[PDB]
């Protein structure tokens, strides 16, 4: 990045929703245009109904963009309060961007967390239908292919969050030639509700994701690796419960005792029968015996406890492991009695 | 199908009876009841618990003119309906409806 | 006519914005559509849908698929099921309807 | 409540779909036919290509049918996946029935919800591609106009689910002088598709929602209002 | 029965499958375009790699349109296997027709076939 190589400062501006692949790369001008920060204010004044999509010039040349994210703030909620979401929002998301740096950007956790929360931009959808506003921080740069390996981690805070704003993250906009409604302008020619500015920030140089000017206090990282090398995780999905209270909770359904419980790790519990004898009638079929042992299977976010051979002889049971945050702090305060 | 009366309070229709209560408002009840007589592009705005109060305030903010109530002397009020007394005919949900009676008798009307 | 032939559409009033239910459909799948650009209101049920495969697929779990998946819709939802052999990817319905949280109530109140 | 009322073990039957209505009434051999529980079995052994039509003889002598739903999904499912749908299925759909049987029925919520996940008959179709089968509660007894009256509250409850079973049902079956097809029959000459029992049940008894036997176990309900009142 | 049902010479081609609904109510000409018989050849002359898709105007104005069907086989078949399947198939698809348009349509069935 430095100065040098910095010419990611243009505008590649669309004009129409969905515009045809075979257009772009021909650069037709009644599609796509070439603009500065000065010349793109002019031509928002001059059209008042233009509609125009921020978007990147070639991802193999400059794939330096801003972090930049979106929030749909809808649903039913009474306590719509603004204030106090917004600058707790910034936190969570702040501490989980950092944490991911870390782990696998080798950046420094206190650098990251510094420029980040130092200074940011936002928006505001006049739309009170449903409200959708956009949040880019300035100093924190970095290449769009860490964003979509880091699309998994940002969907699963999403899913055990306390914010409804962070509980409404939209991690779609993290893709291949990614589009950004530039502010102040309409989405369709029929519907009039734009993106209006929020004060301090007036100047359009900083609500764009692709005008990058790295001063001396800004921060960079990236992925080390390639893309194309990623791992999945583990058949856990570290998020919800500590593997032995999981297991524990298994072992109360069944009243019997399992031979077998010492040889289940992290890993092996997906494919181990559970050999059980049945001193007792089974907790399930309320049979006397069975011909196969149980087994235990990870989908969805719950353990499928079922039989093999004729699964239709036994009966299935589902065992939730909540997933919420909160919910797991009240149950270890109820725990300690 | 709401009325205001003399005294401050709101009656509501509803259970074909005008019932009414100072502590529990009956109007989002009212609402979520009638929501099946609309057309199918208004009933997914009357889900949201926000949106039906939004619509209590809004039903709130229009009755201006008091009305009085049991102004007929002649009509016999049940729990489901009005018994009138004039032909011995019984009527029931709209039609007994326009003579805004508050007490009854407090069982069911059974012709049988 | 239509009245005696079918009660039925493509896209009756009460359901939510097509862009809409694309982007409830656009989050099951965790990754990006390639061809998104060739969908709209009138031929989402016959365009097949190539998705690129970073991550595993979060409906079947496996790494890759052989064929693209393909949308469908009855009774006011569009189901997901993947063409070519019909046993590798399951089954994923995206409801259009309403407020879940009044689905909650109304069977938590069935139970009695 | 005299003998005849409790017990049908007569059998009305059609052998053509759109069958006209004036070859019902006059009731020839050559479309409709009665059959009891043996007969019936003789007479799919000696036709193994027959196409029969379950229906009700007369509607305003006798309503008192099973209850029975239908389910179409075209879509394969694996069987672990199909057998958490039907727990679902049927945890829902007890659910549904009884409090409709509470609140305009006039009858006793727990004792539908005893005599419906008890003891219930299903079948499965010999199609591969599509999973599809007809599930009539063994135990549970009421007169057609109760499921026409039904019908609203079925249809709300399959477009208000995540299941893809019980979003399938097939809720324009309801309707006045209803056709169910018999287990063991094809639709049309030209089809191969055929449904075929379940254990344990193995007698054909257990598959028809015409055949009333009100035992020990079964519970009655039904509207007290009619269905000129209910505008 | 007027002049509209008993004529329509205007053709309406889009050019990109999927256009926006947003976009062909307000008939952009970057989307979509609406040609007569001379000049519709002019153009796909004029472009070497257009991409066009015949479509219905106004539905609920001008429903009237011909009789069409879709054949694809992924399998290849000869000439002469070919030309005896054709009829048959034709054969087979005008007693379809013709068959619902008696029962359902009224139609003259031997006038349809
Ligand atoms: N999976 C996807 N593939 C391609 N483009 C997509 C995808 N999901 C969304 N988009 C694009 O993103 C655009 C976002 O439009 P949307 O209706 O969400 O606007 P909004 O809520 O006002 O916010 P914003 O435009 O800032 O996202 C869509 O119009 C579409 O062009």
């Amino acid at each position: 990045m430095d100065a040098a190589i910095r010419g990611n400062d243009v505008i590649f501006v669309l004009k129409t929703i969905g515009v045809p692949s075979a257009c772009r790369q021909n650069e037709d001008p009644r599609f796509v245009e070439a603009f500065k920060c000065d010349e793109l204010e002019r031509y928002i004044d001059n059209n008042p109904e233009c509609t125009l999509f921020e978007s990147l010039r070639d991802e193999e040349a400059y794939s330096i963009v801003r972090i930049f994210m979106d929030v749909d703030l809808d649903a039913c909620l009474d306590e719509i309060d603004y204030l106090t979401a917004i600058q707790d929002f910034i936190i969570e998301v702040s501490n989980c961007v950092a944490r991911f740096a870390f782990t696998e950007c080798g950046a420094i956790h206190e650098n990251v967390i510094k420029s980040m929360r130092s200074n940011f931009s936002l928006t505001k959808s006049t739309n009170r239908d449903k409200t959708s506003f956009h949040i880019i921080f300035l100093d924190t740069y970095t290449t769009m292919d860490t964003l979509i390996a880091m699309k998994r981690t940002l969907l699963e805070l999403s899913r055990s969050s306390e914010n409804p704003l962070t509980r409404s993250i939209d991690t779609a906009v993290y893709r291949r030639k990614t589009t950004l409604r530039v502010v102040g302008t309409r989405k369709n020619p029929n519907c009039d509700t734009i993106h209006v500015m929020q004060p301090p920030h007036d100047n359009i140089e900083d609500y764009l994701f692709t005008y990058v000017d790295m001063n001396n206090n800004s921060y960079y990282f990236s992925l080390q690796r390639r893309l194309e090398d990623l791992v999945p995780d583990k058949l856990w999905e570290p998020g919800f419960i500590s593997f032995e209270d999981a297991i524990k909770r298994v072992s109360k359904i069944f009243i019997n005792s399992i031979i077998n419980f010492n040889d289940l790790d992290e890993n092996n519990f997906t494919t181990v029968p559970l050999v059980i004898d049945y001193v007792t009638p089974c907790a399930l079929c309320k049979k006397r015996s069975h011909k196969h042992p149980h087994q235990l299977s990870l989908e969805n976010g719950a353990i499928r406890i079922y039989k093999t051979g004729n699964p239709h002889s036994c009966k299935v049971k589902i065992v939730p492991l909540d997933g919420n945050k909160l919910f797991n702090i009240a149950q270890r305060i109820l725990d300690t009695n | 199908s709401v009325l205001l009366t003399e005294r401050g309070d709101h009656i509501v229709w509803i259970n074909n009876s005008w019932k009414f209560n100072s502590e529990e408002p009956l109007i989002t009840k009212l609402i979520l009841s009638i929501r099946h007589q609309l057309p199918k592009e208004y009933s997914s705005e009357l889900l949201c618990p926000r949106k039906r109060k939004t619509v209590e305030a809004n039903i709130r903010d229009m009755l201006v003119d008091s009305v009085e109530t049991d102004t007929y002397p002649d009509k016999l009020p049940f729990k489901n309906g009005v018994l009138d007394l004039v032909d011995g005919m019984f009527y029931s949900g709209d039609d007994a409806k326009k003579y805004t009676c508050t007490v009854s008798t407090g069982f069911k009307f059974d012709d049988t």
